């Protein structure tokens, strides 16, 4: 489920009975922060609306936490996987309201 | 305020009138495509003008044309067609 | 019950008396179920009753010409005949014609 | 071989049109009240 | 008269069908209300067409500038006699003063309103209101 | 689309030159006046030029034969005339939009600095 | 904006004699107005009348929400995953775009590649979209694979979660700068051209076109 | 050479 | 060469002949008047010589108008498969008018026969369709009707069957048509409008047959020099379209299964033109039980054959029915079940 | 053309018998609906 | 959950008829030469004769018949 | 299908007269106008203005190709008798367009000499009917089974500046060069429905992070593979790094697959030249590795029998190791292997220089000695 | 409960059958 | 009508006027100076290609020129296969230019027979 | 009503209407001059 | 993302 | 039953005037 949601699934065709395996990049453990695709896209986003060049995702969320609530709001507004393993977890009302 | 009422007016009547422009050619997402020239034809269109220029060239004098290429079942001088279309 | 066989100045009045959008809805789509020559009849007395036999009521009907409008419409019917990719479309070619220079 | 689909005597053999039957609703209502 | 000449200024034009955009029609029921049919219409001057485009009818500009070829013209607004009883056929000669912005053709004269029945009656019209 | 987008002018650059360059150069911009297709000064110049013959006046064969020439030989056919007229509509629809984007601005910037 | 069309029909003239009556035109007025019905109801689809699926309504989506049936099975046809928002109770989804392969699939293929096993012939299938289309396009393939019960939601998912959402909306209006085949190619005699392009009237009145008309010499005595 | 073999006069 | 609206020029008539000479044309002024002066370019001059003459064909198509002509009228191919289909889409063509000729209005006095129709406006019911016969086909299929009668009404105790059936009806008269013809075309355009089945669709079907054979033994042959199934002939062209996708260039492989039945679909169509033919010559007295069971099969068959128009009608005449209905959802008063319920909804009642 | 299959005063010396029975009342059997109530 | 089951309860577009109807009414002829005469299309189809007849038919285009 | 045998035979007869007199409107009129003729079949559509059986009179006994059927069709729409207004009454299913298409692209794929009716008939469709993008993509595939990849790829491109999606029915007909349109939408050969459904999903999955001319791309090269013609199959590659166009890491990925089955046997230099390149650009360094080792490799061997062998120019020699050291950058896999690879594209002294790499890789514990086979293993091919 | 477990089923279905466009 | 638009009696189905005598109802001299070949038009033109042809079954030689500029598929409608068949069935087999000149003056038999026993 | 479905001055107005086009007999700019 | 106020399924959902 | 409305039935090919019709003969 968790590697569905990565840009790497375009490649694979998948099968809905048993899906079979997926050979992402975090499974190497070599790979850093820089290369991971979650982590691209929400580098570009917090560049684009943050304004606040980031190398991880320490970073990242400091980075969140600290925005200003326009800045919050436009970074939302642009972000789409709120939840990646898709399992039904409470959520801040940004995402309701 | 009358000139500010009347200015802004039809600056959301211009912006409608493009949206719907702009929605009439929807075609379930994709904006309409320009018709497409015949072979070896390109098209230039100054923009905000009313004509547009197309040019092609035959680099041998006629037998590079469709017709007598299709053939199917000394040089001569090159050619060059450039045709000039209006709005009229 | 028999909708087609109800008195037609009841069904009128209970016409009439929708103002509200959805049940306004509700009606425009509860038309369909009479009979077509209970519609036409329908507009018949609804017509009358505004105009000439206003007096046969022991209280004056008010006014809705919307349900006089829609009535009429659904009447003739049934008888014979006698976008976000939008919006970045726009934003996109409004950008374009700022390079090229004719909006300064 | 091909066919046309289209559609002062009068006929003495075709007897008048009259209302002879019952209604949907009518049977469906007598129905209902032989079962009750 | 004046219901034929909105019903084909606002109809189709053109030996391709032009639709015409606006609908002159509506206000043919504020004209008749007025009283003012289409030959008071070409009497009228530039000063009450203005009072009356903007007081009386709303003419919106788009619609007014459509209507003003008809106006401009002083167009004869006569019915003809055409292989019918209903005749919706009227005259489109250039009007003259001198015949009440009638065409001086063929009797389309002072007062004449209707191209074989007779001349009009002002004596009486005076009894519109 | 993608092998050469300068060719046009690479080939008007070349026939302008050598037409410079060449005898009657001091009276190239005549010509170029004259071939001139988007001006008037163009049209009534090629009109004070030899306009060709009538065509319905020339020969039957004549008019065949030239009709051969300029749709199968030299290549511009009913196709092309056929998308010259769409083309036409097309991009009078596309230069709509920017008088619409146009009068957007101006009655905008009106606005703005009222 | 009311863009002028590029069409070549046109309308007589007044010179000249009225010819060629091997193709001539007419106004076509049906009997009733049909605009107003659902879309498989009007008269273009009138000869798919037995085809057209059996319809299923609010009170009986709502009782199967509830008091849900082994057997019977509700299907969304939606397809654009980004308009689909809510979910219908007890429902599985397959998209129409993909039904003429998910119901060539075998037993086995269709579990495989869906996840819920495909349904016996003779049992009950509803399917459900946002206005109905999608349903009914999807129960013609459904019953071109015999089988015996196929229903449509008509009032589908906008009707359950009150939504205003629209289904298919690809209509083959030609583009106004596209010249149909007839004013173009040459295929048929010239006096046929001109009377096949020819129309009395708009150009948007539905004209009919007949051949072989005959003078009624008795009405013309 | 006639009309028709010789489409002309 | 420069001429004007108004004025002409007037010119010396050669003959007495005219621009065409109706009295005749001789054999050199004819071949000149075919060798007619062409611009050879875009000319294809053929010849065709066989026993007794020569046939030529010069075909010009001009340079102006390639882009607009109907692929049809043109018919131009560059391309194998564009000639192959288009010589067999003209061959069609023609060999259609050529043999309907032979039946239509001209026809012959004893092959032209019409049929009679007649279906009600109502009821949507065909009240007639039958065959306007002469005396001759009217004895024939009284000679078969009153010799069957004479044994199967005996044979069959006809409980449901009834008294004044008409037993193989529909193969009775169609044999009775061909019998009252008097032409070898007519009897075949007959036959082939009969389930096909005429001389050339069975020559047909023998060439495709004949031409399967050889490949069903170049299979068997290839296997040999480098299990299989009952009638290896219906499966040869899929064996060798693999092979040849396998060893060859065979950019592509069949799936086309429409070929299994032939063996058994051409046997039995032979049969079915033997046993016409048979009943033709009134050799009917004498059936195997081969031969009837063929028989009940081609006679089940022909019924259905000659009501394809009628059905049209019927369904066009159906879909005027259906605009003429009520609109709406059906009257409260014409209704049974309750609308907007399932008609079996347990809650049913209120 | 495609020809057409060919569809169906009467004299004192005839016959004079009924062509065929009419059967339109057993084969629609109409309720009964008046205008009036 | 538990437990595993079994349920015991477990060709066409042919066109193998192509029959067609040929009855018409039209003019057939024996024919040593047709001139068909478009304005762009031009046949000319002969058989070798010592004298023929011509007939000329103007209907829509030009056809020359040689017999 | 010897089992499937004897079910086929049984559908070969009529339905008894009143089944079908009895059936209902759709399905007689569909049955009866299939069984009959072409011509007399589209008579019939022609007199009652009933259209929507156009797939029926496709579906016929003795149709002309479909070059003809267009013709055939504007003229049934040009004589109905219903005419609508033109714009709704010309306008033919895009659906059905991209069937006809289709099929004109299945019979392309026999001779390709039918690719010349094949443009008249587009061109005529363009102008004549709405350019959608699915008929925009059977065009594509026509295209292709001509064998025109160039084309094919640049129309491709074309789709993808203004921003059409590829169509996914016509991207699963693609793949399966035996399966005309037709027989495919009949309820004929079931069997191939899971692999059709399959690669319309993956059809589907590719759009949501690349673009058309990439699927397009990835289509043409299994549809090359798939006719088992390989000679333009890496003309695709050398067409899309000519073109532009980037391509997906699936078909980069079954790209350098297939190029180890092949051994780099007909692989020319142009062709490793651009592979090289989308595998610097989006592969990994394995594979790039792979690729670059075997084109010298097995260049070493038919050097002589292989004069027209071309080098890596030096232009390009920047833009590669440019790729080569930001991916570095970020991976440590890149990393150790930059010089070397490096030293592998720029080709200056390739032998000693690529024994002493081999060298020390084995001292900093086996290599790809299937040069030797590059003979067993790619004469038995040939032969 | 038997309804909840339905309902992510079928949502982990249609993420599995077909995605939506990615972020940049 | 719409009876005379597709297929069997349209505008443009140049088989509706009829099929040529094809029946022995002559010299040498007179089909010499009929043959293609001997005609001015063609023996001054030498750049249009010439392809010979024989049936094998019908036992005609076919001569086509220009086809490859022109390729229509009508230009061998009106001829008859084997007997009386149609066009269609003709199994034509290359023929090389000097055995057409010797086998046109032959009858169809003749023809064949070369092509059976002497190749 | 019953069999054609219309009154007879319905019939004539709609005659009227669906005429309209061609019915309309304007006036032709005059002075056309002899060339011949 | 669509909040309407016709729903049919919350109030039967909103009781069990 | 259909066999009943299905059956061949003479036909008088030449006119009236030409061939006195049978029935009119018979009567
Ligand atoms: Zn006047
Ligand atoms: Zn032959």
């Amino acid at each position: 489920r968790l590697r569905l949601s990565r840009r790497t699934v375009a490649n694979y065709v998948g099968l809905i009975n048993s899906p079979e395996v997926f050979d992402d990049e975090s499974d190497r453990p070599e790979t850093r922060w820089s290369q991971d695709t979650f982590f691209r896209e929400c580098a570009y986003l917090s560049e684009k609306f943050l304004k606040e060049k980031v190398s991880n995702m320490q970073q990242f969320e400091a980075a969140l936490k600290r925005a200003s609530p326009e800045a919050y709001l436009a970074f939302f507004d642009a972000f789409q996987q709120q939840t990646q393993t898709q399992i039904p977890l409470p959520s801040p009302s940004v995402w309701h309201y | 305020v009358s000139l500010r009422t009347i200015a802004e007016s039809l600056g959301a009547a211009a912006a409608a009138e493009l949206r719907a422009e702009v929605e009439r050619d929807t075609r379930d997402g994709v904006a309409a495509i320009p018709p497409l020239p015949p072979l070896g034809w390109r098209v230039r269109h100054p923009s905000g003008s009313n004509y547009f220029v197309m040019t092609r060239t035959l680099k041998n004098g006629v037998q590079s044309a469709e017709l007598n290429n299709r053939r199917y079942r000394l040089s001569r001088a090159d050619v060059h067609l450039t045709v000039f279309a209006p709005f009229r | 019950a028999d909708l087609d066989r109800v008195e037609a100045r009841s069904v009128v009045i209970a016409l009439n008396a929708v103002t509200n959008a959805d049940v306004y809805e509700f009606v425009k789509k509860y038309l369909f179920n009479f009979g077509e020559r209970k519609v036409k009849f329908l507009r018949t007395t609804y017509s009358d009753l505004r105009g000439h036999g206003a007096g046969k009521l022991r209280i004056p009907l008010k006014e809705n010409d919307n349900m006089y409008y829609h009535v009429c419409w659904h009447s003739s019917i049934r008888s014979p005949r006698q976008n976000a990719k939008i919006d970045d479309i726009v934003k996109d070619k409004i950008e374009k014609w700022k390079a090229e220079g004719l909006l300064p | 071989k091909t066919t046309v689909p289209s559609y002062k005597p009068q006929n003495q053999w075709e007897g008048v049109y009259y209302y002879s039957g019952i209604t949907k609703r009518q049977r469906h209502l007598i129905l209902l009240h032989r079962k009750r | 008269s004046l219901k034929l000449i909105l019903e084909k200024l606002s109809g189709h034009v053109g030996r391709r069908q032009y639709k015409m955009l606006c609908n002159l029609e509506k206000h043919y029921d504020k004209l008749k209300d007025e009283g003012i049919d289409w030959h008071e219409l070409k009497w009228l001057s530039r000063e009450e067409l203005i009072v009356l485009f903007d007081k009386v009818l709303h003419l919106t500009r788009t619609e007014r500038a459509a209507l003003l070829p008809a106006i401009e013209a002083k167009v004869c607004g006569v019915l003809r006699q055409t292989d019918s009883r209903h005749s919706t056929v009227v005259c489109m000669n250039r009007g003259n003063a001198n015949h009440g912005w009638r065409c001086g053709r063929n009797g389309h004269t002072n007062d004449v309103y209707f191209e074989g029945k007779a001349k009009a009656n002002t004596a009486a019209l005076q009894l519109c209101r | 689309r993608y092998e050469e987008v300068a060719q046009p002018q690479q080939v008007a650059d070349e026939a302008a030159v050598a037409c410079s360059s060449s005898c009657y150069g001091p009276y190239y911009p005549a010509f170029e006046m004259l071939m001139d297709s988007c001006g008037s000064a163009g049209e009534y110049s090629r009109a004070l030029c030899y306009g060709g013959p009538y065509v319905s006046e020339l020969s039957r064969e004549l008019c065949d034969a030239l009709l051969d020439y300029i749709k199968g030989d030299l290549g511009v056919s009913d196709q092309l005339c056929e998308y010259v007229c769409q083309m036409q509509f097309f991009l009078e629809q596309e230069e709509y939009m920017t008088w619409l984007g146009q009068v957007q601005h101006v009655a905008n910037a009106v606005s703005r600095t009222a | 904006a009311d863009r002028r069309t590029r069409h070549h029909m046109m309308v007589d003239g007044q010179i000249n004699p009225r010819e060629w009556f091997n193709w001539h035109p007419k106004e076509y007025q049906p009997w009733y107005f049909d605009r107003h019905k659902f879309l498989y109801e009007q008269r273009q689809y009138a000869q798919f009348h037995h085809l057209l699926c059996h319809q299923v309504y609010l009170k009986d989506m709502l009782h199967l929400m509830r008091y849900p049936e082994p057997y019977t099975h509700i299907i969304d046809c939606r397809t654009s995953t980004q308009k689909m928002h809510r979910w219908v109770p007890h429902s599985l989804w397959l998209p129409r775009d993909e039904v003429e392969y998910a119901l060539q699939l075998s037993a086995d293929e269709f579990l495989d590649m869906y996840g819920f096993r495909k349904p016996d012939k003779s049992d009950d299938v509803i399917l459900l979209s946002h206005n109905g289309i999608y349903s009914e396009q999807a129960g013609w393939e459904w019953k071109k694979q015999f089988f015996q019960h196929v229903y449509n939601y008509r009032g589908g998912t906008n009707e359950l979660f009150g939504e205003s959402y629209s289904d298919m909306n690809v209509s083959d209006v030609l583009s106004p700068w596209k010249g149909p085949f007839p004013q173009s190619g040459v295929f048929v005699d010239k006096w046929s051209k001109r009377k096949v392009l020819t129309r009395t009237g708009p150009f948007d009145r539905q004209y009919e076109m007949q051949d072989f008309a005959l003078p009624d010499l008795e009405l013309e005595k | 050479f006639l009309a028709v073999g010789h489409p002309l006069v | 060469a420069r001429r004007k609206w108004g004025q002409k020029t007037w010119s010396p008539t050669a003959t007495n002949g005219g621009a065409a000479p109706a009295n005749g044309v001789s054999a050199q002024e004819a071949l000149q008047i075919a060798y007619r002066p062409m611009p050879p370019s875009q000319t294809v001059e053929y010849e065709e010589d066989f026993g007794h003459n020569l046939m030529i064909h010069r075909e010009y198509i001009s340079k102006r108008c390639r882009d607009r002509v109907s692929f049809e009228l043109s018919a131009l191919s560059y391309s194998n498969l564009e000639l192959r289909r288009g010589q067999e889409h003209l061959a069609g063509i023609m060999n259609r008018e050529r043999r309907g000729v032979s039946v239509g209005a001209s026809g012959a006095p004893d092959d032209q026969v019409q049929m009679q129709t007649d279906v009600d406006a109502n009821s949507r019911e065909v009240l007639s369709a039958r065959y306007l016969f002469n005396e001759r086909r009217l004895q024939f299929c009284d000679r078969f009707q009153n010799f069957f009668q004479s044994k199967l009404e005996n044979s069959a105790a006809s409980d449901s069957n009834g008294h004044e059936k008409q037993h193989l009806f529909s193969l009775m008269e169609a044999c009775a048509v061909i019998f009252g013809c008097e032409t070898e075309a007519a009897r075949e355009t007959y036959y082939r409008m009969f389930l096909g089945l005429d001389s050339e669709t069975l020559l047909e079907e023998d060439e495709a047959l004949r031409n399967r054979i050889a490949d069903a033994k170049l299979v068997q042959r290839v296997l040999e020099n480098n299990n299989l199934p009952e009638e290896f002939e219906e499966y040869a062209p899929l064996y060798k379209a693999y092979i040849t996708h396998a060893v060859g260039k065979g950019p592509v492989a069949s799936y086309d299964i429409s070929t299994l039945g032939s063996t058994g679909l051409t046997a039995e169509r032979r049969r079915w033109r033997t046993l016409m033919e048979k009943i033709v010559r009134e050799d009917y007295h004498t059936m195997t039980e081969v031969e009837q069971m063929d028989a009940i099969v081609l006679n089940e068959q022909l019924h259905t054959v000659k009501f394809f128009d009628l059905k049209i009608g019927d369904a066009i005449r159906d879909i005027l029915q259906l605009l003429q209905r009520e609109t709406g959802v059906g009257s409260s008063v014409n209704r049974d079940t309750p609308v907007g319920i399932s008609p079996n909804n347990p809650e049913r009642r209120v | 053309v495609n020809p057409d299959t060919s569809p169906m005063h009467w004299h004192y010396n005839l016959p004079q018998g009924m062509e065929r029975p009419h059967s339109v009342n057993r084969t629609f059997a109409a309720p009964f609906q008046s205008n009036h109530s | 959950f538990l437990i595993h089951f079994v349920h015991y309860k477990t060709t066409f577009k042919f066109k193998h008829i192509f029959l067609s109807i040929d009855k018409y009414n039209s003019l057939f002829f024996n024919i040593s030469g047709i001139l068909i005469w478009l304005n762009i299309i031009h046949i000319n189809i002969i058989l070798i004769k010592y004298s023929f007849f011509i007939l000329i038919n103007n209907f829509e285009y030009l056809i020359i018949l040689i017999s | 299908l010897p089992a499937l045998k004897p079910l086929v035979r049984n559908s070969t007869y009529l339905p008894k007269k009143e089944e079908l007199w009895r059936a209902p409107t759709h399905e007689a009129l569909e049955t009866i106008i299939g069984h009959l003729p072409y011509h007399d079949a589209l008579r019939y559509i022609t007199e009652h203005s009933l259209f929507l059986l156009f797939p029926t009179v496709l579906r016929a006994r003795d149709a002309p190709l479909p070059h003809v059927i267009y013709e055939d069709f504007m003229k049934s729409c040009t004589f109905a008798s219903l005419q609508n207004p033109p714009e709704e009454q010309f306008a033919l299913p895009s659906v059905l367009l991209r069937t006809l298409l289709c099929m004109a692209a299945y019979h392309c794929t026999l001779d390709a000499d039918y690719f010349t009716t094949c443009q008249m008939l587009f061109g005529r469709m363009e102008q004549q009917q709405q350019t959608t993008p699915e008929v925009l993509s059977a065009w594509v595939y026509c295209c292709t089974a001509s064998g025109r990849v160039d084309e094919a790829l640049t129309y491709a491109k074309y789709m993808a500046d203004c921003s059409a999606p590829f169509d996914v029915t016509v991207f699963s007909l693609m793949q399966h060069p035996s399966l005309n349109p037709i027989e495919v939408e009949d309820g004929s050969v079931p069997h191939s429905a899971k692999g059709l459904l399959l690669q319309r999903r993956l059809g589907n999955r590719l759009h949501t992070a690349y673009r058309s001319d990439a699927v397009a791309a990835h289509g043409m090269f299994v549809y090359y593979a798939l006719t088992l013609s390989h000679v333009r199959k890496w003309e695709v590659i050398r067409a899309a790094a000519a073109l532009g166009v980037t391509l997906a890491e699936r078909t980069v990925v079954l790209a350098v697959e297939v190029f180890a089955r092949e051994k780099g046997m007909r692989c020319g230099p142009k062709t490793v030249k651009a592979l090289t390149h989308f595998l610097a650009q989006d592969g990994t360094v394995g594979h790039l590795l792979y690729v670059l080792l075997r084109a010298r490799k097995n260049e070493l061997l038919p050097e002589f029998r292989d004069l027209p062998h071309t080098t890596f120019s030096e232009e390009e020699q920047e833009l590669v190791l440019q790729c080569v050291a930001q991916r570095a950058r970020h991976d440590d896999s890149f990393a150790v292997a930059a010089t070397l690879v490096s030293s592998l594209v720029r080709e200056d002294d390739p032998s000693e220089l690529l024994m002493a790499f081999a060298r020390a890789a084995r001292n900093h514990h086996v290599c790809g000695g299937d040069g030797d086979g590059s003979v067993c293993a790619d004469v038995p091919a040939p032969v | 409960w038997e309804l909840s477990r339905d309902e992510q089923l079928f949502w982990e279905r249609v993420e599995l059958i077909r995605k939506g466009q990615v972020a940049s | 009508s719409r009876s005379t638009v597709f297929g069997p009696g349209s505008l443009y189905s140049f088989t509706k006027f009829g099929s040529f005598n094809r029946s022995p109802t002559l010299n040498k001299r007179m089909k010499d100076i009929f043959r293609l070949e001997n005609q001015k038009h063609i023996r001054n033109d030498f750049d249009r290609e010439r392809r010979y042809r024989m049936c094998t079954k019908c036992g005609i030689t076919t001569v086509t020129i220009n086809f490859n500029n022109v390729p229509s598929a009508r230009v061998g409608l009106w001829g008859r296969c084997a007997d009386d068949k149609d066009y269609t069935h003709h199994r034509m087999v290359d023929i090389t230019q000097r055995e057409y000149e010797v086998l046109r003056e032959s009858p169809v038999e003749k023809r064949l027979n070369w092509w059976r026993y002497e190749r | 009503m019953t069999v054609h479905g219309t009154s007879l001055p319905s019939t004539y107005r709609m005659h009227k209407d669906i005429n309209k086009a061609q019915r309309n007999d304007r006036k032709l700019s005059g002075n056309r001059f002899k060339v011949l | 993302k669509s909040d309407p106020a016709v729903d049919n399924v919350a109030p039967l959902r909103d009781e069990d | 039953a259909v066999a009943t409305a299905e059956i061949p039935a003479f036909f008088n090919e030449r006119p009236a005037w030409e061939r006195p019709p049978l029935e009119e003969t018979l009567y």
